[PDB]
């Protein structure tokens, strides 16, 4: 059946170019169009462009015309997209789709997309491996449950996914809420852990946080105070 | 050319799902749309404004006339959850155009609105010349939320990251967002903001360097 092979995940610094590519079986890679469609986190597809692999013609986007280049090479039906000058909202997935719908009208002499590769995901970051910094989130009642606080750690600018938090060495479970890590425009992660405790605890029972970095070998023990 | 889509749709279980795509004079244009069912890849479901590629449930129709396609699911079930795009071909510029997508959500609960939690700087992160207010988003349910930051009055836009949701051990979902800043500006202000809209209602928490 016909299947779009793509390459797999990059990440690069900013102001670098990277080569993904795209290799078609199923079919015969000249009998059509090859387009490229990305989607950054969370947002829409967006086309970049397609190449005709018989004629090597292609067709940019206004947007990536000029700082991005589509290639292809026939002997091993394979296409290429290279960007070029990459900086944070290059961050995506890119993904490749053949231009197997014909046309059915000459007024309308375009061939649409049917079947998709599954897409090659680019990171724009510093790259290095790098440990957290981790700050106190105070205790506050304002948005709890009556009688009841909250308080966390910020566990910021680490590279890469995961970092681990525990509270208490583990002997704190109830209440814990680790929100899932944002990857950051600087290509660094960072994310929240918070736990709900009651009120009356605060003047008496201590709290901290165990954060873990495996990749960076760090480890903090935070003390979260009123 | 702009193609304009709703950003989500609720529908219950068996009921009709219709999404719209517009466009001026895209009644000409033959319309096509696209499937993207959470993270698997897009598939097409409706070609040509009414055809249904081999494979796709005839559930699944497709309409287009004068300035607005669109896209009808009768009866729909759990399985159609997906996030549905239509495009079309621009002669006048060559463009393929893809529209914003629309996320469909199939009801299997209540509607639940989100809880907000707004933390500001610590003294420490202040200490070591940065700045984050962190904003913290629970239990909402669908999990489709938008997230505006405010400086005194005034939109911020610079330096917000915010995740997409993730559903939580109570089948609600919970977000994330982020606005970093220098001291200084943080020092600077009155107060700044996050702002949450879930379905069209709002809630929003306000800290102060004071």
């Amino acid at each position: 059946e016909v299947q779009l092979v793509q390459s797999g995940a990059e990440v690069k610094k900013p102001g670098a170019s990277v080569k993904v590519s795209c290799k078609a079986s199923g079919y015969t890679f000249t009998d059509y169009h090859i387009n490229w469609v990305r989607q950054a986190p969370g947002q829409g597809l967006e086309w970049m462009g397609w190449i005709h692999p018989n004629s090597g013609d292609t067709n940019y986007a206004q947007k990536f015309q000029g700082w991005v280049t589509m290639t292809r090479d026939t002997a091993i039906s394979t296409a290429y997209m290279e960007v070029n000058g990459l900086k944070s909202d290059d961050t995506a997935v890119y993904y490749c789709a053949r231009g197997g719908l014909e046309p059915r009208s000459v007024d309308y002499y375009y061939y649409g997309m049917d079947v998709w590769g599954q897409g090659t995901t680019v990171t724009v970051s510093s790259a290095s491996t790098k440990g957290p910094s981790v700050f106190p989130l105070a205790p506050s009642s304002k948005s709890t449950s009556g009688g009841t606080a909250a308080l966390g750690c910020l566990v910021k600018d680490y590279f890469p996914e995961p970092v681990t938090v525990s509270w208490n060495s583990g002997a704190l479970t109830s209440g814990v809420h680790t929100f899932p890590a944002v990857l950051q425009s600087s290509g660094l992660y960072s994310l929240s852990s918070v736990v709900t405790v009651p009120s009356s605890s605060l003047g008496t029972q201590t709290y901290i946080c165990n954060v873990n970095h495996k990749p960076s070998n760090t480890k903090v023990d935070k003390r979260v105070e009123p | 050319s702009v193609l304009t889509q709703p950003p989500s749709v609720s529908v219950a279980p068996g009921q009709t799902a219709r999404i719209t795509c517009g466009g001026n004079d895209i009644g000409r244009k033959s319309v096509h749309w696209n499937q993207q069912k959470p993270g698997q890849a897009p598939v097409l479901v409706v070609c040509y404004d009414s055809d249904r590629p081999s494979g796709i449930p005839e559930r699944f129709s497709g309409s287009n006339s004068g300035n607005t396609a669109t896209l009808t699911i009768s009866r729909v079930e759990a399985g159609d959850e997906a996030d549905y795009y239509c495009q079309v071909w621009d002669s006048s510029s060559d463009h393929v155009i893809f529209g914003g997508g629309t996320k469909l959500t199939v009801l299997g609960q209540p509607k639940a609105a989100p809880s907000v939690t707004l933390f500001p700087p610590s003294s420490e992160e202040l200490q070591a010349n940065k700045a984050t207010l962190v904003c913290l988003i629970s239990d909402f349910y669908p999990g489709a939320v938008t997230v505006a930051w405010k400086a005194d009055s005034s939109p911020v836009k610079a330096g917000v990251e915010t995740t997409t949701p993730s559903k939580q051990s109570n089948n609600k979902y919970a977000a994330s967002s982020y606005l970093s800043l220098t001291p200084e500006q943080w020092k600077s202000h009155r107060s700044y903001s996050c702002q949450v809209t879930h379905e069209g209602s709002t809630v929003e928490k306000t800290v102060a360097p004071t």
